[PDB]
């Protein structure tokens, strides 16, 4: 059956609304790339790295704009509202960045439509992680995920009471909760067929802390390979 | 049925068939009690549905890519009633200011705290522990495997005997299976974490406990 | 700290 009760269903337009509005698709989007450092490999770029340390900001800009929409996420404690978003900033920006993936050309595209390759992914920044990220983007397009779905999975990373140093982790996992129901529903009512797409979908959150916390440490070694230091906004967020 | 796929009943009774019934320091005797339910481990996924069916090459490499962080999970759920420590398949106990003096409070506090708690907090039965771990088994995105297609197929398959429990047992809960599986994660990450710490035990080849030198010299 | 993220929580 798959019916959608109309309290789920608000539910699920707020976040479709959220993701859409601070996330715009890969296909609503006109794109450009460069020609810099495309050839081979190296440890970094400070050209791309500057331009997309930038993008990264303005990403996390807009990561705290999604949150702030989400159903009493502003209702939170503000210690705990800037310990979620610390812990899953990473979660969401790489689940979004994945989400901008052409296999046919193997690139990455942002917000200011840019477009980089592999290679040039790993010279703005990712490095040792470009592999790790390409290879889940590739694991991402047999789940078909739309605007929504995208957006319940990274609210569900968001809202997470398992997070430490938080007051109230309770109130946290109570406001999950519905995030969970709604997803279950949704991606059975569009795959009436599988059902082990919703399990399958949430699993693989598994796979993006594992990501993401390699993540936390190329911020290290970043911090110290490049000139200057980390974006004030990006030092806020990850240190 | 979906529950006649992959029974719940069946992975109940390896869950309880292999479950068993302080001189050294605290590491040592984690390693002990390790050893001993590596020895288990086999003849818990045999009486696993379905997983004698797999090739043996992929049974091996499920069980070799699983093998800690299905330990870890047993332990932990075994560990409910203890406050700030583990329980042993030894029958040993290991306190959270003992994991702390062998320098291992760290993780020791994740296992306590996200899935020792965590478990207790939601009631976590053996039969959920047992399709989680069964879930863990069939771990499609192992390196090597002849056929992840037949795997991604027993875990899906425990999916939704798990599923179909939950909604029996606890009607009350709708998003329990849910909130099973997002224990996984913080499994996951431990189990990670944990085999940093043996990584000098993992790649061995020179000549440990000094046997190099005594030779060296005689 | 957090200034620049208090500032975007505020709103
Ligand atoms: C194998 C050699 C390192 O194995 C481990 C070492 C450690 C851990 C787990 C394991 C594993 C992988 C299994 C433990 C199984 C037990 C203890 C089962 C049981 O008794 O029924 C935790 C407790 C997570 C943190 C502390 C250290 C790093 C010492
Ligand atoms: C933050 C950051 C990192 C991760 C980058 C990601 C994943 C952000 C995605 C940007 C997007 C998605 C912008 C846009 O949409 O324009 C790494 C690990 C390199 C360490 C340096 C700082």
């Amino acid at each position: 059956s798959y019916t959608l009760t109309p309290e789920v269903g608000e539910l699920i337009e707020k976040v479709r609304k959220a993701h859409q509005e601070t996330f715009p698709a890969l296909c609503q989007l006109g794109k450009y790339t460069t020609n810099n450092s495309s050839e081979q490999r190296v440890s970094l770029d400070i050209d791309l790295w500057d331009k997309f340390s930038e993008l990264s900001t303005k990403c996390i800009i807009k990561t705290v704009e999604f949150a702030k929409q989400l159903p009493g996420f502003t209702t939170l404690t503000i210690a705990d509202q800037i310990t979620l978003l610390k812990a899953a900033c990473l979660d969401i920006l790489i689940l979004r960045i994945c989400t901008r993936y052409t296999p046919e050309q193997d690139t990455m595209t942002f917000s200011d439509g840019l477009t980089l390759n592999r290679t040039q992914m790993h010279n703005a920044g990712f490095g040792p992680l470009t592999d790790l990220v390409f290879a889940f983007a590739n694991q991402l397009l047999p789940l078909e995920m739309d605007d929504a779905e995208t957006g319940l999975l990274s609210a569900i990373c968001l809202i997470c009471g398992d997070r430490q140093d938080l007051e109230q982790p309770d109130r946290v996992d109570m406001l999950q909760e519905p995030l969970l129901e709604a997803l279950k529903v949704y991606v059975r009512k569009r795959r009436p067929s599988r059902p082990h797409m919703f399990p399958k979908m949430l699993m693989k959150i598994t796979d993006l802390r594992s990501i993401s916390a390699k993540g936390a440490e190329r911020v290290i070694t970043l911090k110290m390979e490049i000139p200057g230091s980390m974006p004030p906004l990006i030092q806020e967020m990850l240190e | 049925s979906a529950n006649e796929d992959m029974p719940v009943e069946k992975i109940l009774e390896a869950e309880l068939a292999v479950e068993p019934k302080s001189p050294n320091d605290p590491v040592t005797n984690i390693c002990q009690a390790a050893d001993k339910q590596l020895f288990t481990l086999v003849e818990w996924a045999k009486r696993i549905p379905h997983f004698s069916e797999l090739p043996l090459d992929d049974q091996v490499i499920l069980l070799r890519a699983g093998w800690n962080e299905l330990l870890i999970a047993s332990f932990s759920h075994r560990s409910i009633a203890v406050k700030d420590g583990i329980l042993l398949a030894t029958g040993l106990h290991v306190h959270r200011n003992s994991a702390h003096s062998a320098g291992v409070g760290a993780i020791f506090d994740r296992v306590l705290t996200e899935l020792v708690s965590k478990m207790r907090d939601m009631q976590m039965d053996k039969t959920e522990l047992g399709c989680l771990r069964a879930i863990v088994l069939f771990n499609p995105d192992s390196k090597g495997l002849s056929n992840p297609a037949e795997v991604e197929a027993l875990r899906e398959k425990v999916y939704a005997s798990l599923e179909a429990y939950c909604k029996h047992k606890y009607p009350e809960q709708p998003g329990r299976f849910a909130k099973l599986l997002l224990r996984l994660p913080a499994l996951r990450s431990i189990g990670l974490k944990c085999l940093e710490h043996l990584f000098f035990f993992k790649l061995i080849g020179d000549t440990p406990i000094d046997t190099f030198l005594m030779e060296m010299l005689e | 700290k957090h200034k620049i993220l208090h500032r975007l929580l505020q709103d």
